[PDB]
């Protein structure tokens, strides 16, 4: 059984502010990076 | 970084990437906290509007004109 | 002429800081760690300083 | 992580599933709650020193308790049978009790 | 390895830790390794106690350099975590150095700890 | 003073200058120019240099040639605009309002921020468009054009959700996007016009890539720092909060999950349903209505991270089997379970394959048993649900009333499987106590 | 070409735009000794050299710069000080000059007029009545 997962939210403010919102990285990449971020596996 | 490249030893068959790995994620570590250091916000302060009054404060209610259908034609 | 030795100067002085201390090089850079290494003396004369020193 | 202790062989430097340090004085009680999901930990030298953590996900509940919940300087813990009451007592010797629910 | 004064009995571990604990009630400690290298170079230092787990041992080897050149006994512990939290620091100290005063038990103990030391070498 | 409070309202409301300073100021307001140049400068001037700049614009992008002759005209040096009525003044609001959609793309370039200076300098742009003009400026909130920007605004006519920008007027440094996501969190309005904006920019398919991370990484941000506000561990107050939360999200989610042409913001809202299901403790049904907009939402473009995100809203609800039309549409996904084994490397996609071959079992058509068989075969259930799905479907074949012999076929394949799955079958066999040999040889004979 | 501007918004004057900008005193302690010899440099030549009374309220003045005279290439054999003379202040050139010894000979006579019937005689005069 699982759980709600815990993030701090420096983390995801540094997903975010690694660049401006023009030349970021494409929001597959983003959302790849944040789904992992939210990842429950051990 | 000056300690570990005065009395660190390396196997001789060492690269240079792999030789400077302390300078390397210092480097990146506190370029990380640089960009911390200059993108930290500035204060906040209470937006006045023209009046001096705080802006998103409602005004005094007054009742709006509004003309309505008499419904007493519908006969 | 001397501006062309000098300028051979300094990039034989980035590569053999590059050399000597690579972590300190990928740092601050060649010409401020010469500086270092200049006014301490020695790299082990360099490293026996705290980072305050 | 008691699945992380087997390497019948136990590895001899496991590590932790998550290190708790929200208290600073000497853990005094802890508990599991029967059916394992909560887990209250306690140290009795400070006044109201008691964080309550969820199971599996090692987070302190940050909602309870709170700076005017009446704990004292806990002395004993007690999850209830069905997990449903949590009594502390302390050293002032009174006991009271938290519905658990989630 | 490079860490060969060793203190490897867990008897001998527990009372290094517990003499660095009572000399940090003492205010007679200093943690960290910039700080253990000023006092070992300003020669204030009685004792200095190293960590063997530091991920990159060669950032506290240069320590052993200036004992040698000062005549003051240093002593690998295994574990910086319990170093740490042996000086009170809720952080991980790699190197700690504690020093001598007038008159003191503590100081009594830090002979006796020198000489203990002095058997491992 | 209540004079001088209504006196102060009627200034504040007035919108057209009185006294030759003030038209001097308000002519002054300039972006490019500085103010001493942009006094002396009359309408023929601003409209040759920037008429140069959009000619620049059009010749970039194709579809500014009506705004080539209602906005840019040279009949359009000499409108003013608090001269006409309320209609007119609504319609040139709303072009104005098409014109900064269509050229937010290309803001970092010299010949659009002409372009916006002709507006700014003849339409007043500034003061009576302040909201469009500052919301399609805020994705560039890191560059000096927008510190020019916040430099000529007025301050009481920018709108209250956007006045944390006063100590950034006040000394004049760009503002930080820590800044705009706590005032994110803090305000429902100003999350509301940011996503509002750019849904409306998104449903004329002005969209850009600047303008979708930036609606996507501040609507996650500002979900999960509205998510630690609204968690409270008392229980009716965390019902309400999660009741006040989805009412504030829905509409933008419930637009932005199936705006097919727009596959980049459906992406970005795949990554905010993605935070809301993990970190937002919720209940089962909203999670089953999130993954049944997202199932009828996706595309080949977006199927993947449909994939991922439907992982993670299926493994954090409470229920074990899915609501149908999901598992209707994960039949129509093409590559499922190779898909799933490349999600499964870094996701753990136990619980979606589980519910998905509860509800395969759960349907009496006859044309889902390659996936039930690959999904069962597929190693990504676990032991137990492996060996309660094989129950289901003996059971399923206990109730059916062909269709008992594709049942049978794919019963002595799932038996005569290879692994540890084999393994778990024939264990789930001799647990539930009945013989292979009966259905064996009443399905060969 | 044509760039977008840097826009720079956020008492007395710092250097003399006339003068050709000489820096506002930075009122260090040893200028401010060096500006109390400069209005007391009548003392300094003990009557050997009598000076113009410029006697304002305040000695500083707003702008100073404390220079040192270079060459003069015409004399160089006693119009240039030697390496064991060139001192750092002004006041330090007083000190290693000569007649410290005569500043300290009218300061004990001063001190012996100031002391002349203030109080120890008359401590010397109740010690002798006392008697």
């Amino acid at each position: 059984d699982t759980h709600a997962v815990v993030v701090a939210p420096q983390r995801l403010a540094e997903i975010f502010n690694a660049a401006p919102a023009f030349a970021m990285p494409p929001i597959e990449d983003v959302f790849y990076q944040v789904a992992s971020l939210f990842s429950t596996k051990p | 970084s000056v300690r570990t490249d005065a009395f660190e030893d390396f196997p001789e068959n060492a690269d240079d990437e792999t030789r400077a790995a302390v300078g390397i994620q210092a480097r990146a570590k506190l370029e990380n906290n640089l960009r911390l250091l200059e993108g930290k916000p500035l204060n906040k302060g209470v937006a006045l509007g023209p009046n001096g009054i705080p802006v998103g404060m409602p005004a005094k209610w007054d009742v709006k004109e509004a003309r309505k259908y008499n419904i007493e034609a519908d006969g | 002429e001397r501006s062309e030795y000098r300028r051979q100067l300094a990039e034989y002085l980035q590569n053999r800081m590059k050399a000597i201390s690579p972590n300190m090089t990928e740092l601050i850079g060649a010409l401020v760690g010469a500086r270092l290494i200049a006014h301490s003396g020695s790299l082990v004369n360099l490293a026996k300083n705290p980072g305050s020193t | 992580d008691r699945n992380d202790l087997i390497e019948i062989r136990i590895k001899k430097y496991p590590t932790p599933t998550r290190v708790f340090e929200q208290l600073t004085t000497s853990i005094s009680v802890v508990a599991f709650s029967p059916d394992g999901q909560l887990l209250a930990f306690g140290s009795q030298h400070k006044k109201d020193a008691l964080r309550l953590v969820h199971l599996p996900s090692c987070t302190v509940y940050r909602n309870w308790p709170t700076e005017q919940t009446p704990l004292g300087r806990v002395t004993a813990i007690a999850f209830s049978s069905k997990s449903d009451v949590l009594a502390v007592g302390n050293d002032v010797g009174r006991v009271r009790l938290w519905e658990i629910r989630g | 390895s490079a860490a060969w004064p060793k203190a490897e009995d867990p008897a001998l571990v527990q009372e290094l830790l517990d003499c660095v604990q009572q000399a940090s009630h003492y205010r007679q400690l200093k943690k960290g390794a910039n700080e253990t290298t000023k006092s070992v170079n300003r020669g204030t230092s009685e004792l200095v106690i190293l960590a063997a787990d530091t991920q990159p041992l060669s950032i506290v080897l240069h320590i052993p350099l200036i004992c040698e050149e000062k005549n003051v006994p240093y002593v690998y512990v295994p574990s910086k975590v319990a170093l740490g939290r042996a000086c009170g620091v809720s952080r991980a100290v790699i190197a700690v150095s504690l020093t001598s005063n007038e008159a003191s038990d503590l100081n009594s103990k830090i002979r006796a700890l020198r000489d203990k030391v002095e058997r491992l070498a | 003073s209540s004079l001088a409070q209504q006196l102060a309202q009627i200034a504040a409301n007035s919108r057209s200058s009185f006294n030759v300073k003030a038209l001097k100021a308000s002519h002054s307001k300039s972006l490019i120019w500085e103010p001493r140049v942009a006094v002396s400068q009359t309408f023929a001037e601003i409209y040759s240099q920037c008429y140069e700049g959009f000619k620049e614009l059009c010749h970039l992008d194709s579809r500014f040639v009506p705004f080539d002759a209602t906005l840019f005209s040279a009949q359009s040096q000499e409108v003013d605009r608090t001269q006409m009525t309320a209609e007119e003044n609504a319609a040139l609001d709303k072009r104005v309002d098409s014109f900064l959609h269509l050229v937010g793309s290309r803001l970092r370039l010299m010949p659009a921020i002409k372009a916006v200076e002709w507006l700014i300098r003849r339409f007043r742009i500034h003061e009576f468009n302040t909201g469009t003009l500052l919301a399609t400026f805020l994705p560039y909130h890191t560059i000096p054009a927008f510190v020019t920007l916040l430099s000529i605004l007025p301050v009481q006519r920018i709108p209250i959700e956007y006045r944390f920008l006063d100590p950034y007027i006040k000394s004049l440094t760009p503002p930080p996007r820590a800044a705009i996501v706590q005032q994110a969190t803090n305000r429902p309005d100003l999350l509301s016009a940011i996503s509002r904006y750019t849904l409306d920019s998104c449903r004329a398919k002005q969209e850009y890539p600047g303008l979708i991370s930036f609606w996507g990484g501040i609507m996650a941000e500002a979900v999960n720092g509205m998510i630690d506000k609204m968690r409270s561990g008392r229980r009716a107050i965390q019902l309400e909060n999660d009741h006040l939360l989805l009412q504030q999200i829905g509409p933008v989610l419930s637009e932005a999950m199936v705006m097919k042409d727009v596959p980049g913001i459906q992406i970005a809202s795949y990554m905010v349903v993605a935070i809301l299901a993990a970190k937002g403790s919720l209940n089962d049904n909203i999670l089953t209505a999130f993954m049944e907009q997202l199932v009828h939402g996706w595309t080949v473009d977006t199927l993947r991270p449909g994939l991922v995100c439907l992982t993670m809203l299926a493994q954090h609800r409470s229920a074990k089997q899915l609501s149908g039309r999901v598992a209707k549409a994960v039949i129509k996904v093409p590559d499922l379970v190779s898909s799933l084994r490349d999600i499964s490397k870094e996701h753990q996609v136990d619980k979606l394959a589980n519910g998905l071959v509860l509800a395969f079992v759960d349907r009496g058509d006859i044309r889902t048993l390659p996936v039930i068989n690959s999904l069962l075969l597929s190693e990504l259930l676990q032991e137990k649900q492996a060996k309660v799905a094989y129950k289901a479907l003996l059971l399923a074949a206990h109730k059916i009333d062909n269709i008992r012999k594709q049942v049978g076929s794919a019963l002595v394949r799932l038996s005569q499987a290879e692994g540890d799955v084999g393994d778990a079958i024939r264990t789930a066999i001799q647990e539930v106590d009945f013989n292979i040999e009966e259905l064996e040889l009443k399905l060969g004979a | 070409e044509l760039s977008v501007r840097v826009p720079q918004l956020p008492g007395p004057p710092d250097t003399l735009s006339d003068w050709y900008n000489i820096p506002r005193t930075n009122l260090t302690p040893e200028l401010k000794r060096d500006l109390q010899l400069l209005r007391m440099r009548d003392v300094v030549a003990m009557g050997k050299q009598f000076f113009k009374k410029d006697n304002r309220k305040d000695f500083v003045p707003e702008y100073c710069q404390v220079g040192t005279i270079i060459a003069g290439a015409t004399d160089g054999v006693s119009g240039r000080l030697t390496r064991k003379e060139r001192k750092r202040t002004i006041v330090e050139e007083v000190l290693s000059s000569d007649s410290v010894s005569k500043y300290k000979r009218k300061y004990h006579e001063i001190q012996e007029h100031k002391k002349s019937g203030r109080k120890g005689y008359y401590k010397k005069l109740m010690a002798a009545r006392k008697r």
